[PDB]
């Protein structure tokens, strides 16, 4: 089940990820990397998901399936965009920890967003395969 | 292989496959749809939240339980209830097992006609039996003899039942309890300013009907002793930071079910219509339904029962007439492990109706 | 090729194509005609100078900001702020490739319909679509539920937004910064006996308000430490060389937008706003609207906040409430990155306004 087997490596990529956070200025390009690396893996969620919807054959859970499925390319987009602002300011010339920190607490949120997203994606493709 | 035990709860529908120890899923079936309008854009919001997650994401919906005097209001909503339920959290078709599903002892017809037959239809079930929640609890009990409470939000009921036969002439249902003890709780609160006056709201007020309600003694004597200085009043603390201090009305409220004086509602207490029902039956029977008085459901759970509802029946019960009263740990799961006895059973696996028996015989075998 | 993302800055209007860094082209909005006579008799000069040259040439023009109360002057001047962004700036002409504009939350209707409807028929984009600023800082901070102010020179706006709805009845409308912080500091500027009432010259005023000011933490003890002998005064340096010397007035001047009274106004300050549009949304959203609290646009980059706006709050907020009010750097050009993740994604490409549906229905449902 290639969904389980994306969503099973997302999760090996935010255990990573997680490594990556709690470390000093070094991490910077690794964590660059491994937010491009968790949204290369969101974007395959994501288009699986609507060809297992295609293949269901009840309304109901293909429309769930695709409500929870559209807001994947957004939030994934935001952890990019994101990426790149956090990698703006660390290394800049002036900034505060404070900031930095902010920065961090946010990236893991949108990561635990986008995780949670997926997590509900994946309860809606286990009900979608009994049809 | 094993049966389903699914019931339709007042509440609170409870779903676990049959035994061995507790019910799997619990939820309380609540649909609400998002009353305002979204700015995020996709839309990717579902178009009505069901329950665990409609309680855990409240305030942006408009709560509606799909069940309202112990009638399904409509089957649009119960079966989108059935489908989200079997297959995103229990993760089962319900091709694959026979299933029980329960009623209410005394409910409007077509209510288990129109279920059964929707049921078989859009789900493709292939056998059910559909069991009375009270009917079951005297399984869950140890028992084939006493007078059966199943008290939920919001219907209560009253069944008398003796080895092993069911006694028609003596059947009460109040509606009294218990959904209009949550909305007469929720307009006493705001009696000391704590407005909760929508829909939603209430469900919070729902949750302090649990913890911090409790039943009294001797009314009067509390009443007296709340006047005094110390305290019989608790501090709760609320979701946005604010304090609440219920007192009074704390041990006033779980005592409605006595005193149906406090809604302002003519039927009878459930220490009237325990005695009346008693009182109804034959007169030898009379002896053995006394002392196997059997409680159920989730909102006898309140500390003050079960010797606040002794002391009443041996106040007016004549003289030597002994009283017990038969109380299962965890009541509001006591309907399931009912249940669970019930479909695994042999040899009434032959008074289940299964959908080939059924196609030709219609819905004349339900009843 | 790509979509192109032009925010209409209350400032400062802001302008790039889609994505990836950085706006492209940024002035703070003056239109400025030649308010002295010609001896160079060609003549050979602009009728009116845009920024940056009307940046370039102060003292001899007459500065007009074209946005003031959140409202345009005319889009006789509009079209001319437009006309040169576009074409000797970026160097775009808008029919190759549909566009985003933005205006505020809260405006006098029909002034975004006749925005829409002139951009259509002077530069013929074949598609439009017009944001709230506010909305648009959600994508760029990261989040999906929080309060966003947008305070630019002169409408603030107070925008709620929970996950991801928005709650109509808790917008709220500031028109007490940031322009009336400019012309407060320029009062308490002529304190220190120099002279900026002439329209030109007031922008020196504004570019004093970006560098110097700073947010005390508690306002009776920094004028407490004002009083010692130990000096708090720093020393400005003026176009022709001239020293000004301002202390006191440093940390007045943003205090301001804690107490209007300073003003002499009569709305509620940015402490009491952002409480009373929590305390008007319902019982369970209220604890998440802390704690997502997001500042935006480029009048609230003081590093005195946000541990003064935090030290605020929490003194009028409940007992062990969640509070994190940090901001993210270059506030400024937060909207701008909120419009590229937004016109670049899908399904949102079909909710542009088309050229055929504004040929056959008109500017209706803008909104
Ligand atoms: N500790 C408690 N004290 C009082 N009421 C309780 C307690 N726990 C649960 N309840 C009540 O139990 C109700 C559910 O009753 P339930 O047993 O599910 O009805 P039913 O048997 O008909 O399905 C809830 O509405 C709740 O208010
Ligand atoms: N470092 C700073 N400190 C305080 N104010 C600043 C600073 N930098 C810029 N500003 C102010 O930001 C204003 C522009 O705000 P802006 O974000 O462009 O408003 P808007 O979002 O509504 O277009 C300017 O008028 C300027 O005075
Ligand atoms: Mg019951
Ligand atoms: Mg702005």
């Amino acid at each position: 089940n290639d969904i389980i087997a994306a969503a099973k490596r997302m999760a090996l990529l935010m255990a990573e990820m997680s490594r990556l956070v709690r470390g000093g200025s070094g991490t910077k390009r690794a964590l660059i990397q491994c937010a491009k690396d968790i949204a290369k893996a969101s974007d395959e969620v994501t288009r699986l998901a609507k060809e297992v919807a295609k293949q269901c054959t009840d309304k109901r859970i293909r429309t769930n399936l695709l409500q929870v499925c559209e807001r994947i390319p957004t939030i994934s987009t935001q952890l990019k965009i994101l990426s790149t602002v956090k990698a703006t300011m660390l290394g800049r010339t002036n900034i505060s920890d404070e900031e930095s920190e902010q920065a961090t607490e946010m990236l893991v949120h949108n990561a635990q967003n986008l995780m949670q997203s997926v997590k509900e994606t994946v309860r809606e493709a286990e009900a979608a395969s009994i049809k | 292989t094993t049966a389903l035990v699914c019931d339709n709860g007042s509440g609170l529908v409870k779903a676990g496959f049959a035994g061995d120890d507790a019910p799997r899923a619990v939820f309380p079936s609540i649909v609400g749809r998002p009353r305002h309008q979204g700015v995020m854009v996709g839309m990717g919001q579902k178009d009505s939240y069901v329950g665990d997650e409609a309680q855990s994401k409240r305030g942006i919906l408009t709560l509606k339980y799909p069940i309202e005097h112990g009638i399904i209001t409509n089957w649009d909503d119960m079966e989108k209830i059935w489908h989200h339920t079997f297959y995103n959290e229990l993760r089962v078709a319900p091709e694959e097992h026979p299933t029980l599903l329960t009623e209410a002892p005394l409910n409007p017809k077509a209510n288990r006609e129109k279920m059964t037959q929707i049921m078989f239809e859009t789900f493709n079930v292939p056998a059910m039996y559909v069991a009375i929640q009270a009917v079951l609890s005297l399984y869950a009990s140890g028992r084939t003899t006493g007078i059966v409470l199943d008290s939920g939000d919001g219907v209560t009921h009253n069944v008398p039942i003796y080895e092993g036969y069911a006694l028609p002439h003596a059947i009460m249902r109040l509606d009294l309890a218990g959904r209009d003890l949550t909305d007469y709780l929720m307009k006493i609160l705001t009696e000391r300013g704590y407005s909760f006056v929508t829909t939603a709201e209430r469900e919070i007020v729902r949750d302090i009907k649990e913890k911090l309600c409790y039943v009294a003694l001797d009314f009067e004597n509390e009443m007296a002793t709340a006047a005094s200085s110390s305290s019989l009043e608790k501090s709760y603390e609320l979701p946005d930071g604010q304090v609440i201090t219920i007192g009074n009305e704390r041990f006033r409220c779980p005592e409605t079910l006595f005193q149906p004086s406090f809604i302002g509602m003519e039927s009878a207490g459930i220490h009237e219509t325990t005695y009346n029902s008693i009182m109804k039956c034959d007169i030898d029977i009379r002896k053995d339904l006394y002392a196997n008085n059997v409680m159920s459901g989730g909102t006898t759970m309140y500390p003050g029962i079960a010797d606040r509802m002794q002391k009443e029946i041996t106040a007016l019960a004549p003289s030597t007439m002994k009283i017990k009263i038969i109380a299962p740990p965890e009541r509001k799961y006591s309907v399931w492990i009912g249940g669970s006895i019930l479909a695994s059973l042999s040899t009434f696996q032959q008074m289940w109706i299964t959908k080939q028996e059924y196609d030709e015989a219609g819905p004349s075998i339900v009843h």
